[PDB]
This record gives structure tokens, sequence and C-alpha cells, in this order.
């Protein structure tokens, strides 16, 4: 069956979490709340001891990173490091060269992309 | 290492500073004793997490109103970090 | 090509294989035993069922379907089957041939006519055909193991087949669904 | 009652022209509510002998009576169809998901 | 690490002292102390060439050769990829799969086999009462007595 | 070493009898309003009962308790997905308090009617009786000094056929009728 | 006693637990507003409300949907370990606003500048603690310059 | 507000809120004592060590 | 390994030796389930463990010797499984490729699954029995003997069935020994 | 589309959630 | 657009004649076996290979006089929660536990009693202080986790609890 | 939309609603073995099984084997 | 178009659902809120008479704990004692000032360590505290 007559008061079992987790002394009298608020605020992963480490092993948001280019606030502070000519990179709003098609109703498309919703793009681009 | 159900008595210990922390200061002291008496067994001489608990023991003490204890604690802490390799440097702060 | 071209065949001399006797990688004789299937007075299609179960290797819980490994049913008495209320005459036969005039609509009576094993041999293809067909090895290499006798008497009393003890579960009789 | 023309719909799958939850006393007495706000007893209703079995269940036009208990002490004749039932004129219509219930 | 003894044997680092591409030289100042004091019995070797191979590699005690690409790769990675060269034996690689996650199939009851419930029959939980029995003195009785009953009902 | 537990304390009730008595078993039937459908409980179902989820990998004990110690007794580490798990966890009880808490303002305000359900669900159910105060719900009261009489539920099992087998009553039994296939 | 039992009376309302068993995508636009409300957004969750009427609007419209349980409130002060004398009115006023997703803002952005305003709430927090330093500090020193050259 | 993602110094390390509060109960004590130079140095390296942070 | 402990001092003896020799635990990890023995070696998914650790695994659905079974109801207490992190690494790439027929996109995704090599090193068992439990009738057994069947089993064979398929009359009747003794 | 976030929501992974090590007093110390 | 040609490149000896000759057949060739077996892993082969899991759980339980419909079930209703998967292992590499399993589901054993809302400690209505010292109920739940802190394994703490749960008596030097 | 080829569970003998009852499990299986697997009660909750051992299961069937051919004789 | 028939079981699930609706709106059609004493138990009447009687008869639920907690006396069983332990419970985290013309010498946490310091607390999987306070704050 994919009927399932039950109380739906077992979909959310509190039997792991009473109140005791939220309220950390409530058999006492004292109403002290200790809530993890969100996912967010997750601070991360600490070793319990100094004995057992936590391993090493990477993940993308860390095995891949380039080298570091002096960015503008680098070179303010320091200017020893400004030592050629590939340092002076402009303001840092200056993205890069348009890269893309910028397509009627569409978005910004990609090179080599899809071409079946220019058409109106195509006849723009020919120019009461 | 000796074989503690450290995942018990370190729920134990959490429960102890939220009864710190709530201002109930006789309990955390029952709970850090426990909590104290287990990692004195677990752990090796001037370990890190030794000197920590009886750090948070002597805190405990010193709330409830048995100073002198908080104050011999306290100063095992320290004669303790001194004869440590690299202590935490977060500890020695804490401890002073 | 992996596998060849050039092909054994039914008209070249060279003949088709039997499987039983056959050894490939794929193919297993050490671990089986024999069955004796008693089909007086039981639905042709659920013996064909059953038979198909133990034919297979099914019924083993090591069964790994790439493994080809049987166990041997000695089906006796097919005289017997019973097929329930009118079906022995409304329950068609067909098959096509590739030719003009490619159509035989045979009734079940008729096949018994000529040969009664010849129905036990054909609601086995089908129940072996379910969940082996798109490859020829693994559709004929079990029906081998299917030994049919219309009556008591059979050559393999040296193997001494066990009486096969099931009870069809279902209470209903058979029905035919054909699309 | 009778003047009325109960609309109801519903749900059906599969071939032959079936509500798939066919309808009962207690839902012909839920519509009378809902419609034509008569409140009454659903025992009163009864059923053809036909749909007695099924329930209801076939789209398109049903009906089914309605005893309207006492009158023989408000003198009703000839001033009614008859005395002692009305007509409930049913009419299942089958609609997708979006619009039914059940 | 097998019963105690790292896989992992050397690790090669080629890089230039002078010329461009600062990132391996940053890792050999500031990751790689903490690496060699951690797992020692690794021997690093530094091998210093005007034009660099921006690989790091590593070789194993089977004799296996294992490479990462550093090229432009920020410290953190080289590091990374140092610990990646550590943690594994570079002995096979099977996919991770119903099939492969036991890497050996053991039995310790023993394997199932044709002939181990062969021999085993259908059973009865209570003694059954057998057609064929000589019937007590109740026995007689209480049967005679239905067959009797049902004998007067239908006459 | 290993952990068993049902519940947060690690209590439980004596799941083992005393000795020479009868056990106490859970229903098997499927909980239900109505009495006849009778079915037995789905595996599904017996995961709910028994304090999971539908599903071996929520809510149990196959969730809260850790995969690994260190040999030592040291425990784990919090992953991010065991934290935003607990964070779940505090949201159910969030809710609950939330909505009691809202509950009991409305009612300290006098904002809970004494008429089940809403005008919306009124209007829809002749369930909910009519709440009229000082007249009678149906017309004027009834006089202080049955339906199925007259109402027939009889549904005919098999319809009765006409009696072939007897010549006469073949032909008084006619039934005068064309057959028409709708246009 | 045969007789109604002699209180001080005390009224207890209700929770509702409510399950979502079927796609919001097979239905019109209405009832999945009405889904939106029961805080419902697809098969399979489940969802805590209150009791009050406009509530009990909303699980009839979706009724054919979500399944649902109810709770009184001792049966609730139950289900969570609560001691007796603890109402919910006290416990939701400890707790903090803070908590994930914490409002119903109108639109995207509105959230977006909402959590902004935490974020600089934060920033402006240390930085009016460092300021207040200085201020003391500043104090200290007027007071010192003031009384040592007087 | 991914833009303007901040991280209190009085949590990401413990060790700076601990000394600051150190020298908050410290300079407390020197107000109470009377002395006027020490609540200056302290409330100065206090000062010094929030914004080194 | 504690032994098997019981109220009971006959049940003690009795079982005890029982206990002795290979054992096999199946274990809960990572939502996958693994049928493990002594010297076995496995991939779970990846656990934040430094290499050559020692671990202890804390889920354990069943025990087992080549004698006893110790099927936990969903889980068993007083079971030592110890292992020993041998690998941490990314397995066998799993490519998917994902490309709409209609638009111009193409998206080469690398699954490399990360994963964590496990040898076991001990398995030890350490129950607390309360009672016997008669299986057909459901009941503590008051009184422990291992002497006599617990629950005894008879044959079927009225000879009131005509169509009952018969087997060999050797298994059919064959009565089994007694194990405990 | 907004989220409720009603069912269970494994958080997001970010680089604030990096393991930070314990700074050490020096050896000779 | 981007058809991946640079990798596939690389695998086109997996090939026979043509396509591994001839640079864009062995493309297109790698390109459709490739997206292919993706569809198929993701949207179908759980379900064929779960088929043969519980094919062979069934044949397993057959031997034993019964069936995958009842033994699942019972092993729901026993609170067992054997994955399939593990049945399976059982039933092939372990079988007398399989059927110790199957034994226990046969049997009238009750289930396991459903777990247990957590309750409040009578302690917790003492109002105190009633007229230096811990609140009943805290200490109460102090006796409660140090109890099960001696549940798990052996340890040097001892069985006692009353001395563990004073423990702090020892840690203070008396004035 | 193509046919269903995978592997199905075979059909199983026709339960009486005495199934509906607790305390009575619908898998009915007793067997030979049946009495050698002991039952007992571990203070978890769990139980706990003692059966035979393999070979003492196969040396079971091999006596019964030798038992059944000791009249006709052992064929191949 | 829709051919073949729907088969009988899919449309016996169909009732199912449409019974699973009744069951819903019989729990809308139920009181907004219940009248009770002090002293009885919180389950004394109460609307589950007749599914108590249809499928409660010996079977145990899985509301079983609960329900042995409603079938029993209230432990505040009057309302002098209900605000006799009221009044000593406290609020810790609460806004603005607590009252003391008891000790001034007991010191709670807050004014002992600063609003911006937690104790530092062991974190493993079993023990979870709450990550950045310095978040919470709104
Ligand atoms: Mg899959």
């Amino acid at each position: 069956r994919y009927r399932l007559f039950h109380p739906r008061r077992e979909a959310i079992p509190m039997h792991m979490c009473p109140a005791k987790t939220i309220f950390p002394l409530i058999n006492s009298n004292n109403l002290l709340v200790k809530t993890r608020n969100s996912w967010e605020d997750f601070t991360g992963r600490k070793e319990f001891d100094e004995d057992h480490p936590l391993p090493v092993v990477g993940s993308r948001l860390n095995g891949r990173t380039t080298q570091h280019k002096w960015n503008h606030w680098d070179q303010y502070l320091n200017p020893q490091i400004t030592q050629s000519i590939k340092d002076l990179t402009p303001t840092p709003e200056y993205v890069g060269m348009r890269c893309g098609h910028n397509m009627i109703k569409m978005g910004w498309m990609k090179i080599g992309g899809s071409w079946k919703y220019s058409r109106g793009y195509n006849d723009r681009r020919r120019v009461r | 290492r000796p074989y503690v159900p450290l995942g018990e008595v370190a729920k134990l210990e959490l429960q102890g500073d939220y009864y710190m922390e709530g201002g109930m200061f006789q309990e955390a002291l029952e709970h850090y004793g426990v909590v104290a008496k287990a990692y004195n067994y677990a752990y090796p001489e001037n370990h890190a997490q030794r000197i920590g608990i009886r750090i948070k023991l002597s805190a405990a003490f010193r709330q409830t109103g048995r100073l002198e204890s908080s104050l011999a604690n306290i100063e095992e802490v320290l004669r303790m970090l001194d004869a440590s390799t690299r202590p935490s440097l977060e500890l020695i702060c804490e401890a002073l | 090509p992996f596998k060849s071209v050039l092909r054994r065949h039914k008209h070249h001399p060279e003949g088709l294989p039997l499987y039983n006797d056959m050894s490939k990688q794929w193919l297993c004789r050490e671990g089986e035993r024999w069955w004796l299937l008693d089909a007086r007075g039981e639905q042709l299609p659920r013996v064909a069922a059953v038979a198909a179960q133990y034919i297979t290797g099914q019924h083993r819980p090591d069964f790994t379907p790439g493994m080809i490994t049987g166990d041997h049913v000695v089906i006796v008495n097919i005289k017997d089957v019973v097929m329930v209320g009118d079906q022995w005459i409304r329950v068609p036969i067909t098959w096509q041939t590739a030719y003009p005039g490619g159509k035989y609509r045979i009734r079940l009576t008729d096949m018994y006519e000529r040969d009664p094993c010849m129905l036990m041999w054909w609601f086995l293809k089908d129940e072996v055909n379910r969940h082996f067909v798109r490859k020829l090895k693994t559709r004929i290499a079990p029906l081998e193991k299917a030994w049919l006798y219309e009556d008591s008497i059979h050559p393999h009393a040296d193997k001494n087949p066990r009486p096969l003890c099931w009870t069809d579960p279902e209470v209903k009789g058979w029905k035919y669904r054909d699309p | 009652v009778n003047t009325g023309y109960l609309l109801f719909g519903r749900q059906s799958w599969g071939q032959g022209f079936l509500i798939n939850c066919p309808l009962r006393k207690r839902d012909v007495a839920q519509k009378l509510w809902e419609q034509y706000k008569v409140r009454i007893d659903p025992r009163l209703i009864e059923f053809r002998e036909k749909d007695r079995r099924t329930g209801i269940q076939e789209l398109g036009h049903n009906w089914c009576w309605l005893y309207l208990p006492g009158a023989e002490e408000l003198g009703i004749n000839r001033e009614v169809y008859d005395n002692k039932r009305v007509k409930v004129r049913i009419h299942v219509r089958k609609m997708n998901s979006m619009f039914a219930l059940y | 690490s097998r019963n105690g003894e790292l896989c992992l044997k050397k690790v090669i680092i080629s890089y230039c002292p002078s010329n461009g591409a600062p990132n391996t030289r940053q890792f050999l100042a500031t990751h790689l102390p903490h690496f060699h004091a951690k797992y020692p019995s690794v021997s690093i070797d530094l091998r210093p060439r005007l034009w660099p191979e921006m690989a790091i590699t590593g070789v194993y005690r089977d004799g296996s050769e294992r490479s990462y690409n550093t090229k432009n790769l920020s410290p953190m990675g080289i590091f990374l990829r140092l610990n990646n060269l550590v943690s594994t034996a570079n002995d096979y690689d099977q996919p991770f799969c119903a099939s492969h996650l036991h890497f050996q199939r053991r039995s310790v009851q023993g394997t199932w086999n044709p002939w181990l419930w062969n021999y085993e029959t259908e059973r009865r939980r209570t003694e059954a009462p057998q057609w064929r029995r000589k019937l007590s003195e109740k026995e007689w009785d209480y049967y005679v007595g239905q067959y009797s009953a049902q004998m007067k009902q239908e006459e | 070493y290993s952990e068993a537990r049902s519940n947060y304390d690690g209590t439980s009730l004596p799941a083992w009898p005393a000795p020479g008595k009868k056990p106490t078993y859970p229903a098997a039937l499927s909980e239900l309003r109505l009495p006849q459908p009778r079915m037995r409980k789905t595996r599904t179902e017996w995961m709910y009962y028994h304090g999971h989820g539908g599903c071996p990998g929520k809510y149990g004990p196959s969730r809260e308790i850790a995969d690994f110690e260190y040999a030592d007794g040291t425990p784990a580490s919090i992953s991010g997905r065991r934290f935003a798990f607990k964070h779940h966890q505090d949201h159910l009880l969030v809710q609950l308090i939330r909505a009691a808490a809202t509950v009991e303002r409305y009612d300290a305000s006098g904002l809970l009617p004494r008429i089940p359900g809403t005008a919306e669900q009124r209007n829809w159910d002749p369930a909910i009786p009519l709440f009229l105060d000082d007249v009678d719900e149906q017309g004027r009261p009834a006089p202080l000094r049955d339906p199925s009489a007259f109402v027939s539920d009889t549904v005919k099992l098999r319809d009765d056929k006409r009696p072939y087998w007897s010549r006469r009553r073949w032909a008084l039994t006619d039934k005068f009728l064309v057959p028409k296939s709708p246009k | 006693a045969a007789a109604i039992a002699p209180g001080p009376y005390r009224r207890v309302g209700n929770i509702f637990i409510v399950h979502c068993d079927d796609h919001p995508f097979k239905h019109s636009w209405e009832v999945n507003r009405m889904l939106r409300e029961l805080r419902l957004e697809f098969k399979g969750q489940t969802t805590i409300v209150p009791d009050i009427p406009q509530v009990r609007k909303r699980i009839w419209r979706v009724r054919h949907i979500v399944k649902v349980d109810v709770l009184d409130l001792d049966e609730a002060k139950a289900l969570i370990g609560v001691p007796e004398h603890i109402s919910f009115t006290d416990l939701a006023s400890q707790l903090p606003p803070s908590f994930g997703r914490v409002k119903a803002v109108p639109s995207p952005v509105i959230r977006s500048k909402m959590n902004f305003m935490k974020l600089r709430r934060m920033r402006l927090r240390d930085v009016l603690h460092r300021d207040a330093l200085e201020l003391r500090l500043l104090e200290l020193k007027r007071s010192a310059m003031k009384n040592a050259e007087q | 507000e991914e833009k303007f993602v901040y991280f209190s110094p009085f949590d990401y390390d413990r060790t700076f809120a601990l000394v600051d509060q150190c020298l908050e109960r410290a300079e407390t004590i020197f107000n109470e004592i009377g002395d006027v130079e020490g609540a200056i140095r302290v409330l100065q390296q206090r000062k010094e060590m929030i914004d080194k942070k | 390994a504690n032994g098997l402990r019981c109220p009971d001092a006959l049940i003690t003896r009795t079982l005890n030796p029982l206990l002795n020799g290979p054992k096999f635990a199946v274990i809960y990890c990572g939502n996958h389930q693994y049928k493990v023995a002594v010297g076995d070696v496995i991939a779970v998914q990846r656990l934040r463990v430094e290499i050559g650790s020692h671990i202890a695994l804390k889920k354990v659905l069943m025990v087992g010797g080549p004698r006893f079974t110790a099927i936990g109801r969903p889980l068993l207490e007083g079971v030592r499984v110890t292992a020993q992190v041998e690998e941490q690494k990314r397995m066998r790439n799993v490519v998917s490729l994902f490309a709409t027929p209609g638009r111009r996109h193409v998206r080469w995704v690398d699954a490399p699954h990360a994963a964590t090599i496990i040898r076991i090193c001990e398995i030890f068992y350490s129950p607390n029995v309360v009672g016997e439990l008669d299986k057909y009738k459901g009941e503590l057994l008051e009184t422990f003997t291992p002497g006599q069947h617990t629950n005894p089993v008879y044959p079927v064979d009225d000879g009131y069935d005509v169509f009952r398929k018969k087997d060999k009359e050797a298994m059919e009747n064959a009565t089994t020994f007694l194990d405990l003794l | 589309v907004t989220r409720l976030y009603t069912s269970y929501y494994t958080g997001v992974l970010y680089p604030n959630q990096l393991v930070q090590p314990k700074q050490r007093l020096p050896a000779d110390v | 657009h981007y058809r991946a040609k640079l990798e596939l490149d690389r695998i086109r000896s997996m090939l026979r004649g043509r396509a591994r000759l001839e640079r864009k057949v062995g493309l297109k060739r790698l390109f459709f076996l490739m997206r292919t077996q993706t569809r198929y892993r993701v949207e179908q082969q759980a379900h064929w290979e779960r088929a043969i899991v519980r094919k062979n759980v069934d044949s397993a339980a057959r031997e034993h006089g019964t069936g995958w419909q009842h033994l699942r079930n019972e092993l729901g209703r026993q609170n067992v929660m054997l994955l399939p998967r593990s049945q399976q292992l059982l039933a092939q590499y372990e079988p007398l536990a399989f059927r110790a399993v199957v034994e226990l589901c046969a049997s009238r054993i009750p289930p396991p009693p459903p777990p247990v809302v957590a309750s409040v400690p009578e302690e917790s209505y003492t109002l105190w202080p009633p007229a230096s010292l811990s609140h009943p109920a805290a200490r109460v739940e102090l006796r409660c986790g140090v109890e099960r802190v001696l549940r798990r394994g052996p340890s040097g703490l001892g069985n006692n609890v009353n001395e563990l749960i004073d423990a702090w008596k020892e840690f203070d030097v008396s004035p | 939309p193509k046919k269903d080829r995978r592997f199905r569970v075979q059909p199983l003998p026709s339960l009486h609603a005495n199934s509906l009852a607790d305390d009575t499990p619908l898998v009915t299986t007793t067997r030979t073995l049946s009495p050698n697997f002991r039952a007992f009660a571990l203070q978890d909750g769990g139980v706990f099984f003692t059966h035979p051992s393999h070979e003492q299961v196969m040396r079971v069937g091999q006596n019964i084997l030798a038992e059944e051919t000791k009249a006709t004789g052992m064929t191949s | 178009e829709l051919l073949h028939p729907l088969p009988v079981r899919a449309r016996k699930m169909e009732w199912l659902k449409r019974d699973a609706v009744e069951e819903n709106e019989e729990i809308l059609r139920r009181p907004y809120y219940t009248i009770k004493s002090y002293a009885l138990p919180p389950a004394v009447g109460r609307q589950e008479s007749i599914h108590n009687s249809n499928n409660i008869r010996g079977g145990m639920h899985s509301s079983h704990s609960l329900d042995l907690i409603m079938r029993q006396p209230r432990r505040v069983k009057t309302p002098e004692q209900l605000r006799a332990l009221r009044d000593r419970l406290r609020f810790i985290g609460v806004t603005g000032p607590m009252p003391q013309a008891t000790s001034v010498s007991t010191k709670s946490y807050t004014d002992t360590y600063g609003s911006r310091l937690r104790p530092r607390y062991p974190e493993s999987w079993d023990t979870v505290p709450p990550h950045q306070p310095s978040r919470e704050l709104l």
C-alpha cells in the first residue's frame, strides 16, 4: 500500500530530541536557551584532542586554488612587492573583454552555445 | 591509552558548563568533578585536556565560595602548564 | 570483431550445440541436483512456471544472472496435465513464418494431438523468455535441463530424482492474457 | 430539491466512464446542503436498485430518491408529483486533479 | 599506511630558485616543514632546475610512481596533493560499488552450498491426529456421536 | 564499544516480561478509523511505529549514533551535516513551541471560537450541527408526550431471469421492448 | 463521584501536525498558496502549526493532500518533557528571534537586505565596542591631565 | 550579503576575547583602587589589541 | 570476549564454550551495511580520521560465530569491533556526461568517490543473557535445561490428505540431534 | 522560488569552516 | 560548443576498426556510449540490481518455507533493520545466521516495545530552595548520566556509582 | 515504454485472516532443524540464537541421505 | 486516450485516499479547546472512545508511553502550588534588570566573563554546542 494510516505524530518522532536539548536545564527551573540557530553559523570541524588531530584531505574549495596575484590592497600596504609590469593591473571593476552574446529575451548566452533563440538578435545586429 | 567512554563524559561536561552558564554553580561543580576524575584517569601526565578541565573545575569552585580550593587548583594548572611540551596558547591565557 | 560473422548454423553440417555437454565459462555442472516433477493434475502454465524457476537456477540464493547454473527437472506425466475450464479449446498458440501466408493459429488441443510434450516445451520457453530474451545463450541453455516425459517411464532412474514437493498457492485457475 | 440539479465533479481513470470513488448516501446529503442548503437526515435518501450494490459510480446523469416523510397531516396530495418522494437529480462530471478531490 | 609503515617513500619536488611562478618556493617556506615533522619516514628530495617540471611526484614502496600537476596551483593545494600522496598505497583503483565494498569474500560459518539445507523437510508444530489410528474409548463415543448427529439431522 | 538507544536518555520499556507470563504485543492492524477493511501494517508502517521515519536512514538510532569512536574512547567530530541536522531537530522544537505559544496568546485574548471549524467549512459540511441558540434546528419544537421502515436498501445480488423452462410463464412475463443505441 | 469535577478550570487548545502526502505541482495555484502558508513545499514534508481559526481555514482547503494529527497542549507538554508549571508562552519568550529563515518578508530582494542588515549590525557592534573604549580612555586622559596640571 | 560577509574576532579566535575581558576586569579593579596610570596603560593596551585585530 | 553473563549459572556454563573462535559482525557505517570478519578489509565512505589510526565501530546490527548468532533488534550492545585505518583515497572515476539534444551544452562531471579504507583487527562479544526463550509460545522459560528440546517438532503426515505430494519418507521422518549436550 | 527549509537541509560548504590550528607557545620558552 | 574531444580521444583504443581509426567516428561512438550509460546509471540500473538482491533473498527464504512477502513485513515488525543487500550477504555467506533470523520471525517473541517519550522527574516539582546545595532534579540527572557512562565497556573508573558522583570532593582542599 | 524483465518474487500460500491477529507472525516456518535453534533474551532487547554449526548440519544431511539409500542402494 | 480499465487495486487505494480525507475532516470538526480541571488526568474526556473501541482493544500503540503519562493525575494540583513553582523559576538570557535584594557577592556568568565569551565547549559528535554566538543577536 502507498496509502499509509498511522498518526503523523511519527513523521516527526521526538524521542531523540526532547526539550532538554534546546533548553539544557529545564528539569531545574531555569530556562536557559542553547539553540544552534541555523545551518549557516556552523564554525567548522574542531578536534576533540591534541592526540587525534583532524586529517588533511582536501575539497574542491581548496585543492583547486591558484597562486596569489598581488591585489591593490597589498601593493598599497607594501610597495616593496610591486616588482614588475604584471602587477600594475587596472581598476578591479574591469572584468575583461566582452566574452559572450547578449541575446534579446535570453540572458547572456555563451559563445558556441545555442543560436536557436537568436533571430531577433541577428536582425538587430545588422544595421507616433 | 586506557579506554574511557569519552563521548559520554564529554556529554556530561558540556551539560556541566550549561549548568555554569545558566547560573547554578554547585551542579557544574559536581559534573566537572566527574569529568575531571575521568580525564585524570584517561590521559597521561600534564596533558592539555587535563589542565583544561581542571581550569574549569577551579572556576566552578571559585563561584561556589570554595576559594582556597579554586586557588590550589589553579596553581596546579599553572605548574602543569610549565611542565608541558608546547601548551595551547589559549589555555595559558584562560588559566591565568 | 569480438563475436564472429561466420557462425554456427542449422544448415551447416558442424551443427548446433547441446549446452548440457558443452563446456563454457558461464556454464556450471558441479552444484546441480535432480528433481522429479509430477505434473499429474497440475495446471500446465503453473507447472511450466515452477519448472522454469528450477531450470533457470533462480531458486538458489547464489543465483547470479550471467552465470547459468541450473538443476535438472524431470517433468513426468505431461499427458495428465490439467488446463482449466474451456481453455484446452479456447487458448490459441500463434506463430509467424517469414514468407507469404505467415499466420498459423493453432488450438492447444492440436499441439497436444501432435505432441503432448511440445506443449510443456512451449510454456517453458515462455516462462524462461520472460527474463531472458536479449541474448541467445541465456534463452536456449536453460531449456535443455527440462526432461519431458508424457508418462511415468523415464531413463533417469540412476540420477535418483528427488520428488519436488510443490503445491501451487494460487487459488484461481490460470487465465490467458495475450495483447 | 426537485427543481434543483446538483452538480458533482470528480475523478475518473481507466476506461468505462466510472467514478473511481463512487457516491454514498452521506455525500448526496452533503451536496444537498452545500448547494441548496437542504438539511435532511441522510438515511431518508435511497438509491436506485442498480446503484445499491456499487454506490453511484457512473459519469453523467444519475438520479436517486429522497423520502420526505411527514405529509398526510398537511394534506398534501395532487399538488406535488407524489406524496412520499422527490427525484434528486445528480450529474457527475469528470475533472482532473486540478479541480477535483478524492 | 599498512601495519605501521607508510607506503610512500620519496616525494620529488622540482622547482627553480630564481625565475618565476613562486607557488613552489612559497610551499617550501611555509607548508613543507609541517609535513616533514608530521611524517618523518618520508624522504623528500628537492630538485632545483632552470625549467622546473611543475608537477609534484611520489614514489611508493612497491616501486609505483604517482604525480600531481601543480602549475600555478596555490601552496595550500600543493600541501593537499602531498597529503594525498601519503594517504594512498597506490596499489589499486577499484570502483566504489556494492560488489566492491568488501575487498575479499569470507564466510565464518561457511558458504551456502546446495546440499546444506537440502534434506530438511516441512514440519509441523503440534503432533498430528493421524488418520489411521486405534480409536480410544472416549474417541469412539465422540466420533460415533458426531456421525449419528449428522445422520439424525439429515434423516 | 557498541551503542544502542531508542531514546535521548537511553531509557526504555521493560523489553522482556517476567518469566512464565504472557507478552505484550504491538497492534498488528493498520491504524484506521473504519472497522471493516482490516489491513495488516506495512513494512513502512512498522518503521514509523518503531520510531524511525519511513526509512532506515533518518530520525532513528541509525542517525543519532556515531559511526565510530576512536579505539581508546575519544569520540568523533562534527560534520557540517551533523550540525545542520541538529538545527533541523531544533527547527521542529521551535516550531512546536511557537505554535503552542500562539494558541495560548489567542486563547488569552479570547479569539478561540466556541463554534467548531470555519465558515467556509460549516457551509460545506452537514455534520457539524447548526449552532442556532434559542430556536430548534428543524422547524418549530417537536412535541413531547425511524426512516428504515419505508426506505429499502436491499441489494439484490443476482438479477432474476425469465422462465424459459415454462411455456406459459414464458409468454406471460414478456417485456415488450426495443433496444436503442444513443444518437 | 457522579458529579462535575470541581474546578478552577483551564482551557487548553490544540496543535496540528501536518504532513504533505502529494505533489503540490499536481494542484492549482490556490491550493499551492494554501500549502505555502502551511509552510509545506514538497511531498513528504512535515510541519507543526497552531489550531487557531485561520490555520483551519487553510487545512480545510488542502485536506485532500495533507494528512493531519492533533495534540492538545497537555499531550504536547508531555511529548517533549516539559515541566507542567512551565507554559509555552515563556518558552517562546526565551528562544532567539534570529532562528533560521527568521521572517516571512515580501520579496527576495528584501530578504537579501534583511540578511545584509543583520551582518551590518555585527560590524557596528564591534566598531561601537572599540569606539566606546576610545571614549573612556579619552576621559581618563582628560581627568588625568586636568588633575595633574591642577 | 555575500559581499558584506563579516566574522567577529570575538568568535573566530577565543584568545583575543579572553585577553580582552581580562583587561576589562583589570581596568575595573584599577578604577576601584584609585590608580589612574594603571587604568590608562591597560585601556590603551586593550585598544591597541583590538585594532591590531 | 569478558564472556557472556547471566543470573543463571547453568546457562553461563553451557553457552560460554559457544562463543569461542572466529566471529563476524554486521556493521552500520555511513548508511551502508558491511559484513565483516577479523582479517577483512572494507571501504567505507570517507571518515575524517588520521591514517594508521585505531578505530571502534559503534553501530552493530549482528554478531555471529560458527555456533551462536546474536541478532540485534535494531542495535546490539557489548560488541567491540576494532579496526585500523589504512588508506584515505579517491576511488575509480565515474564520469557522468550530460547533454540535452536540443541545446548545445555538454557537461562533463567527474565523480571520484571519496573513501576511507579500513582493516578490521578484533571482534569481541560479551552479552548479558536474561533467560531461555520459548519460541512457539512467547515466554521466558523459567527453568533452563539443555537435555531436552525447548520446542519439539512433529512430522506432517495425517494420511488425511491424498494429494499431498510425498517426499521420500527418509526426509519425512528424520529426527535431529540434541546439540547442547 | 523562496526556501522555507521545512525539510532537513544539509548545510553549505563555506571557507570559514576551515579547521583552524591552535597557536602554540614556542618550544624553548 | 564543447563535445569533450580531447579527453575521449585518449579512450579510442577501446573501439573496433572504423571508429578506432578515424577520430570523429570514434568520438561520436564514445559520446553516445557515455551519455547512454550515464542515463542508465541514474534512472534504471538501481531497479535491476535491487531486483536481483531481492530475488536472491527470496529464494534463500523459500528453502526455509517462506518468501520475501512474509519476511519483509516480519523483519520490519521485529525492528531488525537489515538492508536487503545485507540479508543477501547473510544468505550466501552466513546461512545459519540468515536462518536464525527467519526463526526469530516465525516465532512469537514479543517484538521490542516502541520508543519512550522522555519524562519529567518528580523532583522538578520540588520547590528549591525550600525555606551550597544542588537542585534535586539536576543531581538525579547526574546519577542518570554517570550510570550510562559506566554502562559502556569496562573502565578503570570502576562499577560503583556513588563515590564517582562525589568525585569532586577529591579535588577539594579542606580548609 | 519497455516491458519489465526484472526478476519476480515468487507467489506465496494464502493467509486465512487469522494473520490479522497480533502475536501470530505471518512467517510460518517449522522445519527439521527448527528445534535446534534455541532462543535466549539479551538485556538489550536483542535476541541470541544458539544453533548447530555448518558441518553438524551437513553431517545430519549425510545421515538422512545414507539412511534413504540404505534400502535400494546408492545410485551414481 | 485511456484504453484498458483501472485495475482493482488502484481504485482500492483511491477509496483509501478518500477516507484519509474523511478522517481529516472529522478532526477539523472537533472543538478549538477543551475545558479541563486541575486535578484530573489530562486525558479524561476524549474523542477517541470510538477509535479506542475499534483499533485499541488489546494491542500496544506507538504512543503508548505518552498515553501512560496522560492517564495519571496532574503533578501540579492547585493554582497556588503553580504560582509557588512559577515564581521560583528564572529566565537567564532575558533582556533587562534581574532582581537581587539577597546576596550581592553572588555573580552570574555574564558579569564574570563578559558578554562576548562562552565557555570552551567539548565538541564531539554527541555533544554539539551552538556555534558563533555573535550571529544570533538580532
Ligand atoms: Mg544509483
